């Protein structure tokens, strides 16, 4: 759900 | 023959899969499940036998912080639950000095850690050290000259370029020169008494970028760039080489394992992990 960890 | 361990990490939610390669002939062993999925944790060995710490068990349902540590014995294929660390640590740093683990930072919900814990392997306890100058979540770690280095993250405002050392002697820690770019969630590593920064995310863009610390000097360098842009990727040394595996782009969770070679200044793709996914906990024994 966020950008650095894609979660 | 020393084999790259890849435990837990994300994909959809967060993964039970302990999974083995052999950069010699180029396979994977399937391995015994993680008993709790968890994503943003890290691995390291102690004596012949892998550690899972911290990270968060991300499910479609509800998110779960853990400050669980877990060990695997490669002999007999099985995990034991260890004592757990005092506060659950998601997107945690981990370091290994005399066969003691560190557990640096990362987050609880809204707190993002400065603490740091150390791990007796054999008394079983977890006990408070001197806490890090920043708050840190999505940092890196490295052990050189027994001092343990905490590089880049998160303070829960802004992501850092900033790097600090722990002296376990004097139970203290001291800023360090900080990095020429600003790295949260990056691979970390030590590899001929260099510490190298790889990936990571600046603020506005995933990174490629690799850059190599030298104590002598006191100076950050830039080296060749991964061919892949990389965050939340797990990072080991084995053999007198970097290995780098898998990660997120912006787009894709990566398979892609890729291997730096000091020698020669290059990266190359060696490997494919089974499928793919980042936050992953990496280790070698």
């Amino acid at each position: 759900g966020d950008e650095e960890t894609g979660e | 023959g020393r084999l790259i361990y890849t435990a837990g990490g994300y994909f959809r939610q967060s993964l039970s899969y302990l999974e083995a390669y052999n950069p010699s002939d180029g396979t994977w062993l399937r391995l015994a499940d993680l008993q709790v999925p968890r994503s943003g944790l890290a691995g390291c060995v102690v004596g012949g036998l892998l550690y899972a710490v911290g990270g968060r068990n991300n499910s479609p349902d509800g998110n779960t912080d853990s400050s669980a540590l877990d060990c695997y014995n490669p002999m007999t294929n099985q995990w034991s639950p260890c004592a757990p660390m005092s506060v659950p640590r998601n997107r945690i740093g981990v370091g290994v000095i005399d066969g003691h683990i560190y557990a640096v930072g990362g987050s609880h919900g809204c707190i993002h850690h400065n603490s740091v814990e150390r791990y007796e392997p054999e008394r079983d306890e977890w006990h408070l050290v001197a806490p890090m100058l920043t708050r840190r979540i999505g940092v890196g770690v490295a052990v050189l000259n027994r001092l343990l280095y905490a590089v880049g993250g998160f303070d829960g405002t802004n992501r850092l370029n900033s790097a600090e050392c722990y002296y376990p002697e004097r139970n203290e820690w001291r800023m360090i020169t900080a990095m020429n770019t600003i790295r949260s969630g990056a691979g970390v590593c030590v590899l001929h008494n260099c510490i190298y920064a790889a990936g990571g995310y600046d603020g506005q863009d995933q990174l490629n970028s690799v850059e190599r610390y030298d104590v002598a000097t006191a100076t950050w360098t830039f080296v060749a760039p991964m061919k892949h842009r990389r965050s939340a990727l797990g990072i080991t040394v084995h053999q007198g080489r970097i290995y780098v595996l898998g990660g997120y782009d912006g787009h894709t969770f990566l398979d892609s394992v890729e291997c730096y070679d000091p020698d020669t200044d290059t990266w190359s793709e060696v490997t494919r992990m089974t499928s793919g996914r980042s936050g992953v906990g990496v280790a070698v024994t």
